[PDB]
RNA sequence: CCUUCUCAAACAUUCUGUUUGGUAGUGAGUGAUACUCUUUGGAGUUAACUUGAAAUUGCCUUAAA
């Protein structure tokens, strides 16, 4: 048979886990909600998973909102078979950068570049030009 | 029921207002710190609109002035954010269709610019101030009873002779003077005045009133515009004329 | 608006220029029954809306079959006054979208896809299944107490 | 400059070995420095000076191609009521080029939404210019897919004057930005590559005194220390090494 | 079922000229070689090509009732 887990796709912008939960909790009491996001500058990958309690709230939600058309992306939602046990899509945040350095005294890198000049020259020699 | 479209639209509008307030606040703070090299524009502006409508734009250069604020609603989806809710709850400006006085100075410009899309601002004449004073405006009192969680209407000038005789303020015409002249600190007076409560423009839902509502919304949408530009001037409409219909 | 564009073209036909070609192309719905049946079999109609309550039903009883035949996106709507509102009649009994503006192509495409997923597929049973064999209240309680 | 000519001649050798075809011979120049602007991104493009513009050969060079060189101008949403297309047709062919499509800022928010149509519109275009008062708003109306390219970006022009519209100003700047300037962005990190063009277009005997001025101008701006040359495949040519720039890495902190 | 940051100052006159500053996105996938720092932690950038906003699990209330 099927699970109690439901899967949604083709969500619009600005429709994140908060509003997903707030809306779908109008069909019962939900266990968990997870949405897909990015690793760097987390933005919505436009799908996610939910699961309330009963094996019938899932079918009610699907039958109700399978081809539902809100802001101009018509939604899609499927019921899952026994298990499949949603596992991932931890919620990320925008990746602020921090300068890692500088630590090494400029002299060994100066030797590095004084070598790299002729290193490039030999690379283009064998290429060869 | 909730009907997910509503909660989606509220989120979107709220994020817009959130980041607009973020922009304008960070810009104002960066101007205030005077490390002003990586900036956007030099000075600030004010835009006056008269009646398909003629406009101006001029620098402030304060020189304080006496401004009148009246609270309005919108726009249409915005779950009001904390920094604007704070300023309004400080100006005692919950519960729209209400009016407050304010001493426009050079340091309030970083506040009205934040609260711009929720109020309407104006510099009215003396007639508006005086007529508002003697038609509305209430006072809280205490004597012989009445543990005073309760207000009254301002019949008497002896109540003023009592609660303000230290500053020689008697006979609320003197308070009208103090307001219209920005005189003895204006602040005890304003915090005495118990900010007003004006009546709506169209009360209705008949058949002829839906027409007045439609025309009012269309004219408002034409005139009152909200920029989301983080550099926008504050807009000045004729409150001398607005108080005719709102008083 | 008709008299106003007539006054404008009245001005322009002789003063600057117009051969009924100063005002742009008009885009509006098509709402006549003979007209829409002749607009199918052309074929130019892009979406047909058919009222579900015509009292002499045999006027529209044949439109879904011809629509599926000629391959036109038909959809059956609840109410004929509802249709007449967007045509400025009292009832209209059919409406058609034949050509749309530039900004509405995505809207019309997504809408016809929605109608495909919701009307064309949800109703493969409709072709069979004579409906209406419903018992009353007392007769039903009688049979349900018996069996 | 002896190094300039020898490196360009040897890159000509590199391409003279006996889509992909037009791709495999585009000359680009790499430059790096200490470190760029921290935690910030930039979107304004700086139009360097030149003596021999590479925009002007590109007209006849791309006319006979499939990429179909074209031009876009974005005016403010108030001057499409003032500046007609025959005015530009007259005032511009007398110089040699024409602006083709005037797209109002409203057509970015009404007809060219729905990113499929937006990109189907955007790919058609090669030289893009933008009202100076809308360029600040264009990242919301055109999206980062356009910014991901060096030529699709909107290029700010000083349409306004003191005072109002005066299409004479638009004219007297569009020449300066078609036959006098050369655009390039400034990203984070250190590396910046400049598209000089293809070895089908304008010649090395002008590329020499062009790179001379491009160097002479950029070398003083960001304390740069490394300038190399390549064409789409070739190993990097050392044409610059200034160690008198790496000295302040231990003086900053 | 909301709707997008659409000029600021200065020095100048040739009837418009010059310097400055202002711009963080729809996701997913394909893909060529080049660099900058830091210890192994792989971060910042780098020629360009596909898609009906496409998808499956990367560690305030008279804007009422």
């Amino acid at each position: 048979e099927y699970s109690g887990i439901i899967y949604v796709s083709r969500l619009p912008h600005g429709f994140h886990e908060k509003e997903l939960s707030k809306y779908f909790a109008q069909f019962g009491d939900l266990k968990e909600v997870r949405l897909a996001r990015n690793k760097k500058t987390g933005n919505s990958r436009h799908y996610g998973f939910l699961e309330f309690v009963n094996k019938e709230d899932a079918m009610i939600a699907q039958e109700s909102m399978n081809n539902y058309l809100l802001m101009g992306h018509l939604l899609q939602v499927r019921v899952l078979p026994k298990g499949a046990k949603i596992e991932k899509l931890y919620k990320y945040k925008k990746r602020v950068l921090v300068e890692k350095g500088i630590t090494k005294p400029v002299k060994q890198l100066k030797d590095n570049m004084k070598q790299k000049h002729e290193e490039r020259i030999k690379k283009l020699a064998k290429s060869g030009i | 029921f909730v009907r997910a479209e509503s909660i989606v639209a509220k989120t979107l509008a709220t994020s817009r207002e959130k980041e607009r307030i973020k922009r304008v606040s960070i810009l104002e703070d960066k101007k205030a710190k005077n490390e002003t090299q990586h900036i956007a524009s030099g000075k600030d502006f004010i835009l006056k609109i008269t009646e398909g409508l003629i406009r101006e734009k001029t620098t402030y250069d304060g020189k304080p002035a006496l401004l009148f604020i009246v609270r309005v609603r919108g726009p249409l989806a915005v779950n009001i954010p904390n920094k604007a809710f704070k300023i309004l709850s400080l100006l005692r400006l919950v519960e729209t269709n209400t009016g407050v006085f304010v001493k426009l100075t050079k340091n309030v410009y970083p506040l009205l610019k934040v609260i711009a899309p929720y109020v309407v601002i104006g510099k009215p004449s003396l007639s508006s101030i005086r007529s508002l004073i003697q038609k509305r405006g209430r006072i809280i009192y205490k004597g012989e009873n009445e543990a005073e969680p309760h207000e009254i209407v301002l019949n008497d000038n002896n109540i003023v002779e009592e609660q303000l005789g230290d500053h020689g303020i008697i006979c609320v015409e003197d308070i009208i003077h103090e307001i219209a002249t920005m005189g003895e600190s204006f602040s005890v007076c304003n915090f005495f005045l118990q900010p007003f409560k004006l009546n709506r423009e169209v009360s209705g839902f008949g058949s002829l009133n839906r027409l007045r509502k439609i025309k009012q919304r269309e004219a408002e949408s034409r005139t009152r515009q909200f920029s989301n530009a983080a550099t926008a001037p504050v807009i000045e409409v004729d409150i001398d004329s607005l108080l005719a219909k709102l008083n | 608006e008709k008299k106003e564009r007539l006054t404008k073209e009245a001005a322009a036909v002789a003063e600057g220029k117009s051969k009924q070609d100063a005002s742009p192309k008009p885009y509006a719905v098509k709402y006549g029954l003979n007209h829409v049946v002749a607009l199918i079999e052309n074929k130019k109609a892009k979406l047909v809306l058919i009222a579900n309550d015509v009292d002499p039903i045999e006027l529209v009883v044949f439109l879904p079959a011809l629509c599926k035949k000629m391959g036109v996106p038909y959809a059956i709507v609840k109410g004929k006054a509802r249709l007449g509102t967007l045509v400025n009649q009292k009832t209209s009994a059919v409406a058609a979208l034949t050509e749309v503006r530039a900004e509405d192509e995505a809207a019309l495409a997504k809408l016809v896809s929605t109608i495909d997923a919701n009307f064309a597929d949800k109703y493969d049973e409709v072709k069979k299944h004579w409906g209406g064999g419903i018992l009353g209240n007392k007769a039903q309680a009688k049979m349900d107490k018996r069996a | 400059r002896e190094r300039v000519i020898k490196a360009v001649n040897e890159l000509i050798k590199f391409t003279s070995k006996p889509e992909e075809e037009l791709k495999k011979d585009l000359q680009l120049i790499v430059v790096n420095n200490k470190s760029f602007t921290g935690t910030s991104k930039s979107f304004k493009l700086k139009l360097l000076n030149v003596k021999h513009s590479f925009y002007k050969p590109w007209k006849e060079a791309s006319a006979t191609a499939v990429k179909d060189f074209k031009v876009l101008l974005i005016l403010k949403d108030s001057d499409i009521k003032k500046v007609s297309e025959d005015d530009l047709f007259d005032q511009l062919d007398s110089e040699g080029i024409k602006v083709d499509e005037i797209i109002c800022g409203k057509d970015l928010k009404t007809v060219y939404k729905a990113y499929e149509a937006r990109n189907a519109f955007i790919s058609q275009f090669s030289l893009i210019l933008a009202d100076d008062s809308i360029v600040t708003s264009l990242p919301k109306l055109m999206g980062g897919k356009a910014y991901n390219k060096v030529e699709t970006t909107p290029i700010s022009i000083r349409t306004h004057a003191n005072k109002e519209f005066s299409l004479t100003t638009l004219t007297n700047n569009i020449k300066k930005v078609y036959m006098n300037q050369l655009p390039v962005k400034l990203p984070r990190g250190t590396t910046l590559n400049v598209h000089l063009g293809n070895l089908e277009w304008l010649r090395p005997e002008e590329f020499v005194d062009n790179v001379e001025l491009i160097s002479e101008q950029l070398i003083k701006a960001y304390q740069i220390r490394s300038i190399f040359i390549k064409t789409n495949r070739s190993p990097v040519l050392p044409l610059y090494y200034n160690q008198d720039v790496l000295d302040e890495l231990e003086a900053k902190k």
